[PDB]
């Protein structure tokens, strides 16, 4: 099949051959296939499903970044990414507590422009923490 | 005699135009629903709800048309 | 049909049309001419400032 | 005065004509049948507006100074700049004809269309009562003949430029070989390119005529059918709309003349 | 006399065409409602308010047509 | 026959084509209203005022047809 | 003879207009299905179930029209 | 008598077709206006200016069609 | 006589509107097929399977119209 | 009677179809002009100069249609 | 007699509707084909292969229509 | 001699359908031309070349329809 | 006599519907070709090759309608 | 409409107006206007740092 490379300014999150992947996007989620149509796009707060050889998935949090599909070997660049068991349900629930406070504590437009991103971070974590259980 | 015969043609035009209207309108609306479901699969149970809200408004008039088509064909005949 | 009233109505239409023209058509023209005289006045000044 | 609505409309739709064989101003109730029944209105109004155009521009040309321009001179150099800017956009050959041709087309067709805004009864009423002419209408471009005259002139210039630049071989190659290329398709290609060629001037003339004749008819209908209190309130909106129409139709005739001659030469 | 058949034909034309218009217009409008709501899963009630506002205008002329069709069939014919 | 029934048929044609036009034009226009309302949900008052400016022009020319159809039915026939 | 020769035209209008309506409605809806199945083929069965749910709504009325066309053509003759 | 009574039908055809043409043309043009008006606020007046300008060209032909239909009703029939 | 040419006219209307329906519906459907195929080459067989699944539904009614066009035309 | 009647009927069909053609064609073309004006507003004076070129071609043929319509009405009578 | 006058008309309407259907259907399908090449050319032959595969089903019905139009025009006459 | 009156009708339908076809074809073609101009304004005199090349093919058939309808109206009638 | 009236009308319907079909088909296909040429110049000749390939098939069925309209006009009537 | 001699009369007017514009009007108008533009262009060219 094909090779996937996942990196962030802090660490290399993954590197190796993979069977298929489902990845977040700017408008909506997208599934990549071997030899897929080459594309590049920014990604909204979410995660990526890494289904490797023999069908074993792992779940990587992608709080923000860009994905590249020009070659057969694909590439994910992450402004912030967290490995699926360094995070936990308690951490996403703390993010939920934070975001639900800031929604009540943001009252203008600029501060809501920040609280909405805080909420998006919390929601993407609350999503990946559930996907992690598979 | 034409007072019997022309009524089937008069119902024919009603239940042709009602069918074109309902079919094309629901085609457009449901196609938008399907693309939305393709990109936002978590929201399907919500988008489906909104879809069934809007679809009855699409069907409000064509069922007037089809009910009167049935009435004209069988009641007055 | 009475014809005198139709010419009178054309007169009224022309008056109301004139009041539209004075307030939406003429001022753009006077603006264009005044701004082109602004432009060439600036141009002739900025030409004579080479003498300095 | 036994004016029916249909008859008032008809008299506004009756041209003033003169037979050159009897050389007399004939009556509109019964129209004669010959090619030589010149429409007096068309000729006089078209030539007068053309002369006025030349007189204004000459009244600046015979006096123009390269100093500070005056408030009238500025108005004419605006339109000169507009015409030359539009020509410079779409024509890059050296020809001295294209630019003044575009200028005359723009201003002359503009003035001819401008006639349509005047009240429908003014000049015809003066022509019948004061002078005695049995009919009148005052929009030159609302007659087919003048518009086809201009279109056929542009046609002859298209042929002149295509022949001049391409030569004998090139024009025949373009008429036969395109658009299907192979020599097996030549018999069809003469029809397709011939009709396209002939379509260019026909399109020019009938575009301008179709706009202006129907506009004047709208004014005639409002005046003829509807009562005065409604005539003013329906006359004003149509005039405000037709100002846009008159400007854009003059502009389109100019622009398409430039485009056709550019595609003929280049 | 035969005249009464053409009245059913006339109401047939009027009401079938109103069904075409009232079905397809709302189909297009509701398709955009769903598509817009799908990308951002918030602000739907103010957005939904707007759907009813514009839908009120879309079907007004078809409602007149349908009312006159019913009048022609039952009252006149 | 020929006098009254053709006047109702003419009214049907006028007020049916007016229905098609006035419905689909506003469907097309209001779909773009809702898409803009979903992208820029702070602008909805400004966008809806623009929508009414445009919608007035869309409906006017069908409204001539609708009014004159009512004229043809009741005033003429 | 004189009576029957127009009931086949009453059938023709119903089935021509219902064929156009059903065909183009399902065309629009299925084109959206294939688009969505091109983005996420992983969801091809789920979207297929939504397609078969919505398509039964799309061609309900056209089948009333086709059924009554077959009734007219083979039971009224 | 049939001669004038059909002229009402001729005017109906002419001005109804004009209504659908004008309505849908202005609908498309205004839809693109609103989309632009959502993207660029200071372009709302600029795009609205160009909108009016080319709306004149859209209506140029339907307005004469409608006028001639009214002429047929009130000065030919 | 007058009967049979009107039968041919009715058959013409059915079998023309069926042509419009079966043409445009499959134009709309097959265009989406081609874009999806131009994006997922290995899935071209898969998508083509789905294409025939939906093509049966699109052709469902126009074939009723065509069968009745041939019946009105030739069998009566 | 019915010779002169049918001439105005023919003019009605001619100018009605011409109205639809011109209106819809310029609606589409001007919608694309407005989209290009919205994306690059300082570029409008160039795209408007291209729009008038294309619009001339679009109206060229409906306008010979209109010319022959008014010829049929006023010249042939 | 009247038979041939109506049969040429029947064949004309059948082949005209067939022409519209076939031409626009292949226009859309080949439009997507030509779009694919503008994205990138290396599957011009393979997209052209799927193009013929689909274009066959496009031309399925309109050539039944054309065959029966030719039959009516040359064999029933 | 009734023969004359149908020939204006037969010319009217040709020029009306030709106007519709040749207006909407150039509308669709020119809108894509303008969006191409909006993206790549330094290429405009190249796309004008391609646009004229294609527009000739759009106007192949409709200018024959106008030619023969204009023939029937004057030469034959 | 009765022959030429309907035979001209049949040829007129035939070539008018052909004039719709060819024009719209080439409009859509050529519009996609021009956005392909704007998107990827220096592939103009290859895309034009494919454009003529598809254009031959798109217009194939209509050409027969034109040929038989000319046959009906200048051979049968 | 009525094929008429007015078409050729208008052709005479059209061609003579174009010739008058080519001969009298256009060369002097463009000469004066562009001579002002030339003076301003040299006003740019003239501009003590050098």
């Amino acid at each position: 099949t094909y090779h996937l490379d996942v990196v962030s300014a802090e660490q290399q999150m993954f590197s190796g051959l993979v069977e298929k992947i489902q990845v977040t996007g700017s408008e909506g989620e997208l599934g990549i296939y071997p030899g897929h149509a080459p594309l590049l796009t920014a990604i909204k707060p979410g995660m990526i499903r890494i289904v490797k050889q023999h069908g074993h998935e792992e779940f990587i949090y992608l709080s923000g970044g860009i994905l590249e599909v020009q070659p057969g070997n694909v590439t994910v660049l992450a402004d912030t990414a967290i490995r699926g068991q360094d995070l936990d349900e308690a951490r996403a629930m703390e993010a939920k507590r934070k975001a639900e406070e800031h929604i009540s504590s943001s009252h203008g437009d600029v501060d809501y422009a920040q609280a909405s991103a805080e909420l998006a971070k919390a929601i993407a974590q609350l999503r990946v923490i559930e996907l992690t259980k598979k | 005699n034409l007072n019997m015969d022309l009524l089937y043609m008069a119902a024919a035009v009603m239940m042709g135009l009602a069918a074109i209207g309902a079919a094309i309108g629901i085609g457009i609306l449901g196609g938008k629903f399907l693309e939305g479901a393709a990109r936002q699969p978590d929201l399907i149970p919500l988008l489906r709800t909104q879809f069934f809200i809007v679809m009855g408004l699409v069907d409000a008039i064509p069922m007037i048309a089809v009910g009167l088509g049935l009435y004209v064909m069988f009641a007055v005949a | 049909m009475n014809l005198n009233a139709t010419i009178l109505g054309q007169a009224i239409a022309f008056v109301l049309f004139v009041l539209f023209c004075m307030k939406y058509v003429w001022p753009p023209l006077m603006a264009a001419i005044e701004k082109r005289q602004k432009e060439i006045a600036d141009g002739l000044a900025s030409a004579e400032r080479a003498h300095k | 005065e036994n004016m029916t609505p249909q008859d008032y409309i008809g008299h506004h739709l009756n041209n003033l004509q003169l037979d050159l064989r009897t050389f007399s101003l004939v009556d509109p109730q019964n129209p004669p049948a010959t090619f030589w029944t010149i429409n007096i209105d068309s000729m006089f109004f078209s030539v007068v507006l053309g002369l006025l155009f030349l007189v204004l521009f000459r009244s600046v040309a015979k006096k123009a100074t390269s100093g500070v321009p005056g408030k009238f001179q500025t108005a004419i150099e605006l339109v000169i700049g507009f015409v030359n800017g539009s020509v410079k956009d779409m024509y890059h050959g050296k020809s001295k004809l294209i630019a003044p041709l575009a200028l005359t087309i723009f201003v002359w067709v503009f003035l001819m269309n401008l006639m349509d805004l005047l009240p429908i009864d003014l000049l015809p009423y003066i022509a019948e009562h004061v002078l005695g002419l049995p009919a009148l209408r005052v929009v030159p471009s609302a007659d087919v003949n003048v518009t086809l005259s201009m279109a056929l002139g542009v046609f002859i210039l298209i042929l002149f430029y295509s022949i001049k630049m391409k030569g004998i071989g090139g024009f025949t190659k373009e008429l036969t070989l395109q658009p299907f290329n192979h020599w097996a398709f030549i018999p069809v290609n003469l029809i397709l390119e011939g009709v396209s060629l002939l379509s260019k001037p026909v399109s020019l003339g009938l575009r301008l005529f179709g706009n202006m004749y129907a506009g004047e008819l709208i004014f005639i209908l409002i005046a003829g059918l509807l009562p005065w209190w409604s005539q003013w309130i329906l006359n004003v909106p149509w005039a405000i709309f037709h100002i846009l129409i008159i400007t854009l139709q003059a502009f389109i005739f100019m622009v398409l003349t430039i485009v056709y001659l550019s595609m003929a030469s280049e």
